[PDB]
């Protein structure tokens, strides 16, 4: 094979990437937050319809580290493969290097995977923009990024992709200052949960909460512990 | 011209959507009914042939019921050809990680290789998606019962009770109001085939149209016991439930 | 049309692809340089959308090496290859000849990258279906010809400048270029000149954490200047414009 | 059975200057006891003052200086114009040996020019990459007989002021490219005299930016 | 030395009437040093049993390479394997590695459930079929039990007679080799159930 | 619909594609072939289109072994291509059979690689015609290389623009000789022809280039023919139509 | 170049692979053949139609052997079944009689082939055999069984069956004459029975081809002395045989 | 061939002889063995002299590029085992390595690790590699403090070699110092091991042995 | 060969390593550790032939762990051993045979039971209460077997550890200069400073 399928568009666009953006756009929807000493990334579970078992469905945020974790916005099918491209490539660095992954190193890897596959006549990048946060090693400081399936990257202090992304942002604009993030963890995994409860809502049962703290420390918190902070949000 | 002739079917939408994902969705409705509902002490899977003459040999009949390995087997909703070649593809993946860990594959890391083999088929080579649909009875000893559907795009679901093919959304509203999660295996079999009835695909539903199968850990010691019932076995059950 | 072939030559009697490469310019946040004999100076845009954005860690400006620096502008998924292969070429000429690698020699390299569309042209490994879209401001200093900046194209077409100014605002600022260069520049003053140029196209407050400046100087090597300096040498131009 | 490798003997020698170099080297070819060939340098110039001589066994020897005559090509044409140093040409050619490492050479292998500080530079190589910055280092089969000897009137090894017995040693020479020339000639006429795969001429290469001379001299046939 | 008699390991079958029987060593060892008697070389993919000898990886990855082909069988035809299509597997896989051989005996011992006929039979390295009606024996002190099973055998015995003489043949050739015996197990094959027993045997 | 490519087939039972590479043929210089007894006279025009031109250096005739003539018309590079294939061919027969390649031979491995591309959408169809011969052990011989990949033996042969011309001539040159003539008098009527067929070319003036193999003077070799013997041929050409 | 190695099967916008569809048209463009399993063999039958009548059909196969107890006959085109059948016959071989040095079951072998024709849909410069074929065999694991291979790449198995063009006509037919036991004897009058009403051309049994894979047949096997080995179940019955079955009807 | 590297509470000293031999007979008496990797990391010839030094070149072409990609500067830990992986590739194909990697950061400290031929990565605070680091080490060792001033840590590498020049035939020439700090390497010059002898035997009281 | 001991009690598994490091016919290290984790709760210990036993640690340190954090379950110790025994079936057929010994000790949290393995270079694994290698292991096999009770608490496998050590500084003629100790129990994986 090698019959084009990445072609020039007359606006300086590539056909494949446009359409990989409409896809993150029926995605998924994740949110990412860095505090003065933690991460929140928190993100929409598809599970509207009743008797669904939600023990063994994939969870939207997978850990390819012991406090870098990988979220993702768009296809269901497509983000698999970078979660296990990523885990691959988290062994050959602590081989070949040693010390666990920096956020940095991932972030470039993931953009290569798409960027490969938008330049090439055979491969289509997929429809997958990604949120790469955590802790590097000996350090306490929060690392935020996002990759795109152009296979471009940039730094953030806060983010949200996938659906609605627009509404969220504006609402996290005032809630969130630069200079000072949420110097509480409390107050960071409430306003991960403010801005889920615009689009996302359906209680509690499509709202996860993964946060990560320095030390290599990655908690999941269930459906039941989210609940408690939304009510603190009702009174507020 | 060999660019002339090639469709491009590799590629997205304007809507972010691959044309033949969504075509191999509808080809797979044409297939019968094909049921899993996961009980604690077992998973029932229950499918209703999508072909029936009367001087074809159904008693022999394999065409929706197939083990990948001793607790994993599979229903297919789709084209029986399809799903030939992932069925071989997972016996060989589940039988090569006994082989390297000896330990039996768990329920998990099967359903998402056929997935990436769906998912390889759109991302290269020109190929088209095998239009297959999975309703994967599993057990492992870490989740215990173990309940997934996958679709052709190679994305996976778990479920506590799903239905794909030919009537798909009645047969979902049937189990939604009949489920408890105190549901024995027995209780399972009785609402797999009254939810068979009411999305029957000819007036009457018949033993020799079904393949009935059961994994149970009702046999001793723990050992989990897939028994693929004959359909003279599955006639004692269909009275059972009196609709016969 | 003639854009769903890989080489097929269009009415035009050049590539209609290529065409749409240049216009993957005018998508870039400016980058700006300027180029004296006292040293180079490349300043750049980063592009503010946010108080959520963290820009202080995003730059356009790149180390190629020690003695080569860098700033793209335009799509920059097709600048990650095209830098990593600049920085290959560079490591490999002091792996051969433990020697510093010539600002025109090392542009030229980056142009090979770029002539590598088609997929059944010529006998050499075709890894694109077409063109980049991305232009570079490689700038440095060798031994030979002392300082240099190149403007390289998408194309695998390279022209040596004195001052270029490459993104979206490209016409604006070259307009600028054509009346405010002169070969009596200096250091500083062509350092306040790449930030006169980069206010008019600027399409917010310039201020230091949407603008960073970088130099390539004999004696203290590729220096990225950090955004004290940038935020006083940004304060120093609108005293030159309470001038007028 | 076949052995690909062989001996074809030689000699080399080569001096660092200070505004010079010299490369020198005889223009005898063996054979054991067989004498070859009477004339045939084996010291070339490879131009752009860079002298180039990979002494030994001759089939990889030859081998070398095409590559790298060819490298002096491609640097012209593909870095656009730049002068090749000697510092270059000296990583250039380990590479040309690192590569049959598994596969070795046997040669000795010695370059020569200035510098671009304007003195003489010297590097010597080991039959499979590896190569230092020396003053004087001879090369080829009769290295031993010429090399001590070229140490005591360059460097002034185990040479000591008149009349402090070892406590005040000869102090580092001014070197001219004149007497470097007498240094070689009469070290490879000994030569001959005491090994036998030394003789028949010696073509004294002088390498300075005014340009590359070649002057000849007879040794003895014997 | 040679990679199939470094470690030893011996396997008996004898066939009776209406039964047949395998029997086995615990000893497992690495040359000159006793590694474990905690290791059976008795293996069973449905009713058929399946005892390999030799060199100690090929023992092991030769187990595990007909446990995979035997799930591939039985998934697809949904019937237990014959002795008789087993040996033809056999002999094929072994003769995969043909250059870079294998270095065991497999040695096939079941039950034909189509007949009721006992069946045996022997592999070796390279792998060969190799039918018999009275004895296979293979491994290292499979000469010593090739003289030793001829002597007390007569033909079609009971299954318990087979017992008997099963039980001795292998003791005396056992510990009277160095990489053999630490133990023993015994398979008594019916139609119905197996019996499987250990002997007391004297420590080597 | 039925050329866009030539895995397309008509209800026709033609490829039109093939039959229209043709005519790119039809569009070349007019090239000619006689078989002789004892050898073949090649002859081709070139036009001279600018007195800027260089005469006789820029060869249309290309040697292959050393006893096979080959001269072309039709898309110059295309053809110059199909003798590079063909000089490696014949090459690789010396080497395996330590013996010159037949006439016979050497057409069959020519028509199968432009048969080739005539069936692969990947490689794009011939437009050339060759005209090649040479004498071996077997005869003299003459062939014409359509871009279909087909050949014939041959009396006489052309292509080009003035191949009316020429064959026309070539039917009363039968009829002169009923077993054909000898290739020295053949030099002379190689030129009288082209000259005739440069009736289609005469808003032109051309420079004539004659080459030959045969067994009577050059003993079986192919070599040029120039100097006394051209310009006796052109004389005789120019005497003949005027 | 060659750039076709995209597939040349895609979904239809209703659901189901055009290309499939159009290859079970070539099915029905094909000769009538059948098949009715007994309970002590199974008996094949098919039309035989010549291009010419200077065509000799004495040399037209249309049944071929795969294995000994187990025969293939085909309704489509003539060239689907003659490379396809070469295809049936190698993987037999390479796969269980290189590996289990034995000829290969029939529900095996059926699944193989299947697998085949799954990668004639998959990929650029192929497109499956039109045919559908008929693989009736003996097997000593799972008896007599009876089978249809589809263009599809599935298969099911029957107790009697058709395809053709006269598929629909001949089942129908052969739903009042099935039975739960039969003879071989009467196996052979309804097949021919049957093919009476869906061949347009002789019913002579010059151009009726008739196999059964009844009992088998140790005289046919090549060499005698080990009773253990049996013979081919596979026997092609000829012109004159097939006429005294006409006048038995 | 002497090569040796210590940690202390400075960095790390770096001493090296400069004799090399072909044969019986002395080729060099003035061959580096350091291999400056870059400004912050340095290599030692041992084992082939081939080998080493086209690796260590490699190694700070890769060490460039690492610094490159993440922007700061490598981590030692890193280089070694970049280096390791290669070697070990070519074993059971006959390549010579033995290097000690030296280097000191803001993360782990001062560090050294020793490359094998083999594939070896071991941490330590000292080694000496060559043929005559059997008295390398003697006298290295009795007079070796973690608590070591700079000063003293020169002359102590001075003498491990001047120790191995006395009694092994292929070492000698003279010898090169380094101070690796965090800073980066500092180079202290070069002192001939044939006048180091007569100074230290004065000055010390060692080698009354030799006639004098 | 490096000293490669393994202890199963009844309530964890104690591995020891020795610490020298021998290179040649000198020591070049006389503290480094040669015991790396594979997973949270079990320990491979290394020894062998020089620089094939670095490399190929860390390479199955890797193997394991992918598959560990990819499904963020960790693999039984009956389980990693076959893997790593597949391994070194594969690599003696292989190019350049790998020489690593190494003793897999773990708790089973599966089965809630531990489990020690002697894998040799081979690949043939075997569970044992107590296992070694090298030249070393001839002499503590026949304490060991003297000494095991099988109701063992760690403390007095930790004495008889003791014992197996002086026996070995005795009856082999090579230094170890000491060994570590590692615990592999149902709390993690810890030292003890005990020797």
């Amino acid at each position: 094979y090698d019959r084009a399928l990445s072609i020039f568009s007359p606006d300086g666009h590539i056909f494949q990437v446009e359409y990989a953006l409409e896809a993150v756009k029926r995605g998924t929807c994740a949110v990412g937050v860095k505090g003065k000493n933690c991460v929140v990334l928190g993100c929409e579970r598809r599970s509207t319809l009743k008797l669904q078992d939600t023990r063994i469905t994939p969870s939207k945020v997978s850990k390819i580290d012991s406090h870098v974790v990988l979220s993702f916005s768009g296809l269901n099918a497509d983000s698999r493969i970078l979660i296990e491209k990523a885990r691959v490539e988290a062994q050959s660095h602590r081989l070949t290097l040693e010390d666990p992954v920096t956020v940095e190193y991932l972030t470039r890897y993931v953009a290569g995977v798409q960027q490969r596959y938008t330049q090439s006549g055979g491969v289509r990048p997929f429809g997958v923009s990604t949120l790469i946060a955590g802790f590097d090693p000996r350090d306490d400081e929060p690392k935020l990024y996002q990759t795109e399936p152009s296979g471009i990257y940039s730094s953030w202090s806060a983010q949200t992709i996938g659906r609605n992304s627009k509404t969220v942002r504006e609402f996290l604009e005032k809630n969130y200052d630069r200079k000072e993030p949420p110097a509480t963890v409390e107050e960071c995994v409430k306003l991960t949960v403010r801005s889920l409860l615009e689009v996302v809502q359906t209680g509690a049962k499509n709202i996860e909460i993964t946060v990560v703290k320095p030390d290599s420390d990655i908690v999941a918190l269930s459906s039941e512990e989210i609940n408690q902070y939304v009510t603190q949000i009702e009174q507020e | 011209g060999s660019r002339r002739y090639d469709s491009r079917t590799t590629i997205f939408s304007p809507e972010g959507r691959l044309y033949q994902v969504e075509y191999a969705l509808e080809s797979i409705s044409h297939a019968g009914t094909a049921i899993g509902i996961m009980a604690s002490d077992g998973i029932v899977l229950a499918a209703e042939r999508k072909v029936t003459s009367t001087l074809l040999e159904q008693d022999t009949s394999t065409e929706k019921l197939y083990k990948l390995n001793d607790k994993i087997a599979v229903a297919v909703a789709g084209l029986t050809a399809d799903a030939e070649i992932l069925i071989n593809t997972a016996r060989i993946h589940a039988q090569n990680y006994l082989k390297t860990y000896n330990e039996d594959i768990p329920v998990e890391i099967l359903v998402r290789r056929l997935s990436d083999i769906k998912q390889g088929y759109t991302q290269h080579g020109g190929l088209r998606p095998f239009g297959v649909s999975f309703i994967y009875a599993g057990y492992d000893d870490r989740y215990g019962y173990q309940l997934y559907t996958s679709n052709p795009s190679g994305n996976y679901t778990g479920w506590k009770a799903i239905s794909v093919g030919a009537n798909t959304s009645a047969a979902q509203t049937l189990l939604q109001m009949d489920y408890k999660d105190d549901m024995k295996v027995d209780d399972a079999i009785e609402l797999a085939l009254k939810t068979l009835s009411k999305t029957t695909d000819s007036s009457a539903l018949t033993y020799d149209r079904l393949e009935f199968a059961t994994i149970r850990k009702g046999a001793n010691d723990g050992e989990v016991y897939q028994k693929i019932f004959k359909p003279q076995e599955i006639k004692d059950i269909l009275v059972k439930t009196g609709i016969t | 049309e003639y854009d769903r072939g890989v080489s097929t030559f269009s009415p035009e009697g050049r590539l209609f692809q290529v065409e749409y490469s240049l216009e993957a310019i005018k998508l870039g946040s400016t980058a700006i340089g300027i180029a004296t004999k006292e040293g180079v100076v490349l300043g750049v845009e980063k592009r503010a959308t946010s108080p959520l954005l963290e820009s202080d860690s995003i730059e356009k400006i790149v180390e190629i090496d020690r003695h080569i620096g860098c700033a793209m502008s335009g799509l920059t998924a097709d600048a990650r290859s095209m830098i990593e292969h600049a920085r290959t070429a560079a490591v490999t000429h002091n792996l051969y000849y433990d020697e510093d690698i010539n600002v025109e020699s090392l542009t030229q390299s980056v142009c090979d990258l770029a002539l590598r569309f088609g997929e059944g042209a010529s006998g050499e490994e075709r890894l694109m279906s077409r063109p980049f879209g991305v232009a570079l401001l490689i700038a440095g200093h060798d031994a030979d010809d002392g300082y240099q900046l190149f403007h390289a194209e998408p194309s695998g077409t390279f022209y040596r400048y004195n001052a270029k100014a490459i993104g979206s605002g490209s016409e604006g600022a070259q307009a600028e270029l054509l009346n405010e260069w002169h070969s009596s520049l200096t250091l500083k003053e062509a350092e306040l000149l790449v930030l006169k140029i980069l206010k008019q196209v600027m399409e917010e407050k310039l201020d230091e954490n949407n603008a960073q400046l970088s130099c390539i100087t004999k004696q203290d090597g590729f220096k990225i200047y950090d955004n004290e300096k940038t935020a006083e040498l940004i304060k120093e131009l609108k005293e030159k414009e309470a001038a007028e | 059975q076949f052995n690909p490798y062989g001996d074809n003997g030689g000699t080399i020698l080569g001096i660092a200057g200070e505004d010079f170099a010299v490369l020198a080297g005889d223009t005898r070819n063996i054979t054991d006891y067989s004498i070859n060939s009477r004339y045939e340098p084996k010291v070339f110039d490879c131009g752009d003052n860079i002298v180039m001589s990979a002494n030994g066994f001759a089939a990889d020897g030859d081998a070398l200086v095409k590559r790298f005559k060819n490298s002096v090509k491609w640097y012209h044409f593909d870095h656009n114009d730049k002068k090749l140093s000697i510092n270059s040409a000296a990583r250039n050619i380990q590479h040309l040996l690192y590569g049959k490492r598994f596969f070795p050479y046997y040669v000795h292998t010695i370059i020569a020019g200035l510098d671009e500080d304007g003195k003489g530079a010297v590097y010597s190589f080991d039959p499979v990459g590896s190569y230092e910055r020396e003053q004087c280092r001879a090369g080829g089969a009769a290295a031993s007989l010429i090399m001590p000897f070229l140490d005591n009137q360059v460097n002034f090894k185990n040479q000591y002021e008149p009349g402090t017995n070892g406590k005040v040693k000869k102090p580092l020479k001014y070197l001219s490219v004149e007497e470097v020339i007498k240094l070689v000639r009469d070290s490879f006429t000994s030569a001959t005299e005491r090994h036998i795969q030394v003789g028949d001429g010696l073509e004294i290469l002088i390498v300075t930016k005014d340009g590359v001379r070649k002057e000849f001299y007879e040794l003895k046939r014997d | 030395s040679d990679p199939s008699s470094i470690n030893g390991g011996i396997v008996v079958a004898m066939t009776g009437k209406d039964c047949v029987a395998i029997a086995c060593d615990l000893r497992l060892g690495s040359q000159s040093l006793g590694v474990s008697n905690k290791f059976e070389k008795i293996f069973h993919y449905g009713h058929v049993f399946l005892g390999i000898t030799g060199l100690a990886t090929d023992v092991t990855t030769l187990n595990e390479m007909f446990r995979y082909k035997t799930n591939l069988y039985k998934l697809k035809e949904e019937r237990a394997i014959e002795p008789e299509t087993f040996t033809q597997l056999v002999s094929s896989s072994l003769y995969e590695r043909r250059f870079g051989p294998y270095f065991v005996g497999p040695v096939v011992a079941g039950i034909n459930s189509k007949s009721g006929k006992p069946f045996i039979a022997g592999f070796d390295l390279i792998g060969c079929i190799d039918e018999a009606k009275d004895f296979i024996v293979s491994g290292t002190a499979s000469d010593q039990l090739f003289g030793m099973c001829e002597s007390l055998y007569e033909p079609n015995l009971e299954p318990e007679d087979l017992f008997e003489t099963i039980s001795q043949a292998l003791l005396n050739a056992a510990d009277r080799d160095a990489l053999s015996g630490w133990g023993a197990v015994v398979y008594i094959i019916k139609k119905d159930e197996v019996v499987k027993r250990y002997l007391k045997m004297r420590q080597d | 619909g039925y050329d866009l490519s030539n895995s397309v087939f008509s209800p026709d039972g033609r490829n039109f594609q093939v039959e229209y590479a043709v005519k790119a043929v039809e569009n070349g210089t007019t090239s000619i072939g006689i078989k002789c007894n004892d050898g073949v006279v090649f002859a081709v025009e070139k036009l001279i289109t600018s007195k800027l031109l260089v005469p006789q250096k820029n060869v249309k005739i290309q040697v292959v072994d050393r006893h096979i003539g080959c001269v072309y018309s039709g898309l110059i590079p295309d053809g110059r291509h199909l003798v590079n294939r063909g000089r490696e061919e014949a090459a690789s027969f010396k080497k395996l059979y330590k013996t010159p390649i037949p006439i016979p031979a050497f057409a069959d491995r020519l028509g199968q690689y432009v048969q080739a591309h005539t069936l692969y959408n990947s490689v794009r169809p011939f437009g050339v015609s060759t005209i090649f011969g040479g004498v071996d052990k077997n005869g003299a011989h003459l062939y014409m290389l359509e871009p279909s990949g087909s050949y014939w033996g041959y009396k006489g042969a052309a292509t080009g623009k003035g191949r009316q011309s020429a064959k026309a001539e070539l039917e009363k040159l039968v009829d002169h000789h009923p077993e054909g003539l000898s290739a020295r008098e053949a030099v002379k009527q190689a030129a009288k022809i082209i000259y005739l067929a440069h009736e289609d070319n005469k808003e032109k003036d051309f420079e004539l280039e004659i080459s030959w193999c045969s067994l009577s003077e050059t003993n079986g070799l192919h070599k040029f023919v120039k100097g006394d013997l051209l310009q006796e041929a052109i004389d005789f050409a120019q005497k003949e139509i005027n | 170049t060659d750039r076709y190695s995209f597939s040349l099967t895609t979904f239809s916008p209703s659901g189901k692979l055009g290309q499939i569809d159009y290859a079970l048209t070539a099915v029905k463009q094909g000769v009538t053949s059948l098949g009715i399993k007994a309970t002590n063999g199974v008996v094949i039958a098919t039309e035989k139609k010549s291009s010419s009548p200077l065509a000799m059909s004495e040399t037209l196969s249309k049944v071929s052997l795969l294995t000994p107890d187990i025969g293939a006959v085909y309704s489509g085109m003539g060239p689907d079944y003659r490379v396809l059948v070469d295809k049936s016959r190698k993987v037999a071989h390479t796969s269980y009689k290189r590996i289990y040095g034995e000829y290969p079951p029939t529900k095996l072998l059926v699944s193989e082939v299947a697998k085949i024709m799954q990668e004639a849909t998959q990929s650029g410069g192929v497109r499956p055999f039109g045919v559908s074929l008929l693989i009736a065999g003996h097997d000593e694991f799972n008896g007599f069984s009876l089978y249809q291979v589809d263009p599809s790449g599935s298969y099911f198995p029957w107790k009697a069956t058709a395809i053709g063009k006269g598929s629909v006509a001949a089942k129908t037919f052969l739903e009042k004459r099935w039975n739960d036991e039969l003879e071989l004897e009467d196996a052979i009058h309804i097949a021919l029975l049957t093919l009476k009403e869906s061949v347009e051309g002789e019913f002579n049994g010059d151009t009726i081809e008739l196999a059964i894979i009844g009992d088998e047949n140790p005289d046919l096997l090549g060499y005698t002395g080990i009773p253990t080995d049996k013979g081919p179940r596979f026997r092609k019955l000829t012109s004159q045989e097939i006429n005294d079955r006409l006048e038995a009807l | 061939t002497t090569t040796l590297a210590f940690r202390f509470q400075g960095g790390i000293i770096v001493a090296v002889d400069s004799r090399a031999t072909a044969g019986n007979w002395v080729a060099s008496q003035t061959v580096k063995k350091v291999i400056e990797i870059n400004p912050f990391l340095l290599g030692t010839m041992a084992g082939g002299a081939a080998d080493c030094q086209f690796w260590e070149t490699w190694l700070g072409s890769q060490c460039r590029l690492h610094e490159l990609r993440e922007k700061e500067r490598i981590s030692v830990a890193a280089a070694s085992k970049i280096l390791s992986n290669l070697v070990y590739q070519y074993k059971g194909a006959g390549l010579s390595m033995g290097t000690m990697i030296c280097g000191y950061t803001r993360k782990e400290g001062p560090t050294i690790y020793y490359v094998d031929s083999d594939g070896t990565r071991l941490k330590g605070d000292i080694f000496c590699v060559g043929s005559g680091q059997t008295f390398a080490y003697g006298v290295l060792d009795s007079n070796y403090k973690w608590d070591l001033s700079v000063e003293d840590a020169l002359y102590l590498g001075k003498r491990s070699i001047l120790a191995a020049a006395h009694r092994d035939a292929y070492s000698g020439g003279s010898v090169n110092l380094y101070h690796v700090t965090e800073d980066g390497w500092i180079y202290h010059g070069n002192h001939d091991v044939g006048e180091l002898f007569w100074k230290v035997k004065e000055e010390e009281g060692s080698f009354n042995n030799v006639i004098g | 060969m490096d000293i490669i001991l393994g202890i199963r009690v009844q309530d964890s598994v104690i591995l020891a390593s020795s610490k020298a490091v021998t290179r040649g016919i000198s020591v070049l290290k006389d503290s480094d550790d040669k015991t790396r984790q594979l997973s949270p709760h079990t320990l491979m210990s290394f020894a062998g032939e020089a620089g094939d036993t670095v490399q190929f640690a860390e390479y199955i340190q890797a193997n394991i762990q992918l598959y560990s954090i990819r499904e963020d379950y960790e693999l039984s110790p009956q389980a990693v051993s076959s893997f790593v025994r597949q391994e070194l079936a594969k690599s003696i057929r292989s190019r350049r045979p790998y020489q690593v010994n190494v003793l897999i000790g773990g708790y089973d949290k599966k089965k809630n039971k531990p489990e020690l393995y002697q894998i040799d270079y081979l690949g043939t694994k075997v569970e044992l209460p107590y296992g070694a290698h090298g030249y070393s292991g001839f002499y503590t096999f026949s304490l060991l077997d003297h000494h095991y009770r099988p109701d063992m608490t760690t403390e007095e496998g930790l004495d008889l550890l003791k014992l197996c050590v002086q026996e070995l500084e005795k009856r082999m003629p090579m230094d170890f200069k000491g060994v570590i100790v590692k615990i592999v129990d149902k709390d993690g994986i810890r030292q003890v400073d005990d020797f």
